[PDB]
């Protein structure tokens, strides 16, 4: 009680800062354990890979939606996704199971998200930059793509599919 | 001149009040869309109704925008230029300069007024983040531009009132309330360049028609400079209130002067160098710095934690004083009859779930679970529709007497909590819904009612949001009746008003003085704060400023 | 008197919800590996 009490506070306070600063690095730590293993590819590419949104749906691997799953390793497969005012090119995207999809996405108009549902794949796609992520669908089927970024009044309606062939 | 010598003794209650009125008006209008946007996430389309009541709305997303500018930019901004000048001003019995103090209020009415227009006219439906290339009528960017700059005049008012005191109590420390707001207005100035270099160089010429394009990677990087601190620009006022004021209206005392100082000290260091948590999912922004800002972001959660201790401690001490007793005996000893004391205490319950939220979100990769899902609208409603807002709503009962005159009859005391308890319960119910669908991948920012077959596993949280819509509409409406009614029925009777607003006081120690003395190196810590920004945004900002890649505008509503 | 029993009961909880949240999530991260 009252100035006496006050002391006891100033060491509890100390415990709090001690215990609390601790569990935070455990976190900083646990994070880093994700940060060094497979599940880390869902983290956008470092580099700017610049483009010219107003041309990209007309020239570039993003022009032809038919030839946008290009094999690239014995097991690598680049996909050229394009994400525009109000769907995904292409619908759908077929990739194989057990194998490494390296998504490369971009916008021809405004910003979009690309939250491939059931996965960590969750990346803002910006006109004129190329968002780039790794994932491996180890178990196949339908995965809906939602746009989680406002982009106008098609927004609540922007989905598409990943089919990953059994 | 006056049958109220009210605004010749002190007209810091003449300016301030106009701040809070504007404020508590913005919060009413914008909050207006709330439960409409609530039932949407509840899977019921309410807009056929709303479009007909207010026939001026055309999108769900236009409301979304009103709700966003008018609750989060205008309402919080106003409520801090209120408190954050008025309080220190009083804790020192000094009058803030009034060319400036009345000028800043013109800036805000001028501003909001200009912006408000495009927005009603649906000529600017790009949301309170207003992410280019979504392009908004030149008139909106000018809105935030001045309105937000009105925080540059007020920084002065405080820092004026800093200079003059220590020119006359020279060699005496800084009184707490003042000491708080000083750093707070300094910190806010570090953050206030983000959106300001963004408005000026990019937004304004673009929207003015003086360039066809903007680079939206940099467009959103300047935003997120400003746009994080800005949540702590909304918080610290209610923190201020809870630190210095709360323990009194709640029967007790601040358990430590310097803990409370420290808490703010680390908020001017770490408020600003932390934008990437919002940019986790950007491309072009090196994985390394996402890590940095993430560590840093966990650092900035360390103030609010000890706050958690210093506050709970106070209320605890206060609880025992009123012959509270049981392990929890201290809680019902509190003045649960007082809205002044209830709103921010419910604020702080609220604050807990909403707290951890930030931290999940805060850890880099765990953002890919929740990012842009409704999870987000969960966390911030918990933090700002709830704590900052309740702390504000609740301020009605000690601030608004102090300010107009007008006491609060048992009737007001009754409505009082009818409002508050409904608000809270609403914010809590809407909380679980929003947070849950959030994990079932219902995107945020979406008119999901127009695709009411698409989130079928949302079935149930969904209900939670429906319900919270009904609840919180019930509570907005009491709030209107309890706002216009504590203002307008005529008890502008003489006496009371005049005051030191209930400051609390402190426990003291030996250790205090040495510490309190070091936290007063305001110029000094303003420096590490400004070392920290430049150290962290600098090496990334340089880069992109060399690969400025402008792309055309878009209207798309 | 002696004890801030209360204030901890408060932070204990504040902690246990940071834990439930963070640990709960983490696993969703992974369940979606
Ligand atoms: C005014 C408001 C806000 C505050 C305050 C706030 C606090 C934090 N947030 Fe946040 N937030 C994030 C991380 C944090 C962290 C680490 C904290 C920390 O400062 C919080 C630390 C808090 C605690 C550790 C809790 C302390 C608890 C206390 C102090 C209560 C004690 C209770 C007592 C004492 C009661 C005692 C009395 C009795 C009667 C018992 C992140 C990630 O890093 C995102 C990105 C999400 C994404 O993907 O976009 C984010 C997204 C947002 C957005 C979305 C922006 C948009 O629209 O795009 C808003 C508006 C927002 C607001 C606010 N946020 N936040
Ligand atoms: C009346 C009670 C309220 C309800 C029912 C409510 C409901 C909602 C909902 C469901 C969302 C998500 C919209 C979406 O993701 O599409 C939202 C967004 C938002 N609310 Fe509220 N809210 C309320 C009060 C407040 C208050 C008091 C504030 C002020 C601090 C506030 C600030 C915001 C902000 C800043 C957003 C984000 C805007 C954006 O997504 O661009 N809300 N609200
Ligand atoms: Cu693309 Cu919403
Ligand atoms: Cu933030």
């Amino acid at each position: 009680d009252q100035h006496k009490a006050h002391k006891a506070i100033l060491a509890y306070e100390k415990g709090w800062l001690a215990f609390s600063l601790a569990m935070l690095f455990v976190f900083i730590a646990l994070i880093a354990y994700t940060l060094a293993t497979h599940t880390a590819g869902v983290i956008p590419a470092g580099k700017l890979e610049r483009v010219d949104p107003t041309t990209v749906r007309q020239e570039g691997p993003w022009a032809d939606p038919a030839q946008a799953v290009v094999q690239t390793g014995p097991n690598q497969y680049t996909v050229y996704v394009l994400a525009f005012a109000f769907g995904y090119q292409p619908n759908p995207i077929e990739v194989p199971q057990g194998a490494e999809i390296v998504f490369k996405i971009t916008s021809p108009d405004v910003i979009h998200g690309f939250h491939v549902e059931g996965t960590n794949i969750n990346v803002e796609v910006l006109p004129g930059e190329v968002s780039t992520v790794r994932y491996t669908f180890k178990r196949p089927g339908e995965y809906r793509i939602i746009c989680n970024q406002y982009c106008g009044l098609g927004h609540q309606n922007m989905f598409g599919t990943i089919v990953v062939k059994e | 001149s006056e049958i109220s010598r009210v605004y010749e003794a002190y007209p810091e209650k003449k300016a301030t009040l106009y701040f809070l009125v504007l404020g508590f008006l913005a919060l009413i209008v914008g909050s207006l869309f709330g439960p409409f946007q609530a039932l949407n996430y509840g899977n019921v389309d309410a807009y056929p109704l709303l479009k007909r009541l207010l026939p001026f709305v055309q999108s769900y997303y236009q409301g979304l925008t009103l709700h966003g500018v008018l609750n989060a930019i205008v309402f919080t901004q106003l409520f801090a230029q209120a408190i954050m000048v008025y309080l220190p001003a009083r804790e020192l019995n000094m009058r803030p300069n009034m060319g400036l103090m009345w000028l800043s209020w013109w800036m805000a009415f001028i501003g909001l007024v200009v912006a408000a227009l495009p927005l009603l006219a649906n000529e600017a439906t790009v949301l309170y983040t207003f992410y280019p290339p979504l392009k908004g009528h030149w008139a909106f960017y000018l809105g935030a531009s001045v309105f937000v700059l009105s925080t540059w005049v007020s920084i002065y008012i405080v820092l004026d009132l800093w200079r003059r005191w220590k020119a006359a109590n020279p060699g005496k420390v800084t009184p707490l309330v003042t000491y708080m707001a000083v750093v707070f207005w300094l910190m806010w100035f570090l953050a206030s360049l983000g959106l300001v270099l963004e408005a000026v160089l990019f937004l304004l010429p673009w929207s003015f028609g003086l360039v066809e394009g903007v680079d939206p990677l940099v467009a959103r990087t300047l935003f997120w400079w400003t746009g994080h601190p800005i949540v702590y620009f909304w918080l610290l006022p209610a923190y201020a209130i809870i630190y210095t004021i709360l323990p009194k209206q709640a029967g007790g005392r601040l358990v430590s002067d310097p803990m409370a100082r420290l808490a703010f000290l680390l908020f001017l260091l770490l408020s600003t160098p932390v934008g990437f948590h919002h940019q986790f999912a950007d491309p072009g922004i090196d994985p390394t710095w996402k890590m940095i800002h993430s560590v840093l972001t966990l650092f900035v959660a360390v103030p609010s934690l000890m706050t958690a201790f210093t506050v709970a401690a106070s209320l605890e001490f206060a609880g025992r004083l009123r012959g509270g007793r049981g392990l929890f005996g201290w809680i019902r000893a509190l003045p649960w009859d007082n809205p002044a004391f209830v709103a921010p205490v419910l604020g702080l319950l609220g604050f807990i779930p909403g707290g951890a939220g930030g931290i999940v979100n805060a850890s880099f990769t765990l953002d890919y679970v929740v990012h842009n899902t409704a999870w987000v609208p969960g966390h911030f409603h918990l933090q700002v529709a709830s704590l900052v807002t309740l702390t504000a709503m609740g301020s009605l009962y000690w601030l608004l007497p102090n300010l107009t005159g007008k006491p609060i009859s048992d009737a007001q005391r009754r409505l009082g909590l009818a409002v508050v308890w409904l608000w809270f319960l609403g914010m809590m119910i809407m909380a679980v819904g929003l947070h849950w669908a959030g994990l079932l991948n219902v995107p945020r920012r979406a008119y999901i009612a127009q695709v009411p077959d698409a989130y079928p596993h949302a079935a149930v949280p969904m209900v939670f949001n429906v319900l919270a819509g009904i609840v919180l509409l019930v509570a907005l409406l009491l709030f209107i009746y309890g706002l216009f009614s504590v203002l307008l029925s005529r008890e502008r009777k003489p006496e009371l008003a005049e005051a030191p607003l209930p400051f609390a006081e402190v426990i003291s120690g030996p250790e205090d003085r040495r510490l309190v003395l070091a936290m007063d190196r305001i110029g000094f810590w303003f420096a590490v704060a400004a070392i920290l920004v430049v150290l962290a945004y600098g090496p990334t900002l340089v880069q992109l400023f060399g690969h400025l890649n402008p792309v055309p505008g878009w209207r798309l509503w | 008197e002696e004890k801030p029993k209360g204030a901890l009961a408060v932070i204990l909880v504040l902690t246990l919800t940071i834990l439930v949240f963070w640990l709960g999530v983490y696993a969703v991260f992974f369940a979606r590996g």
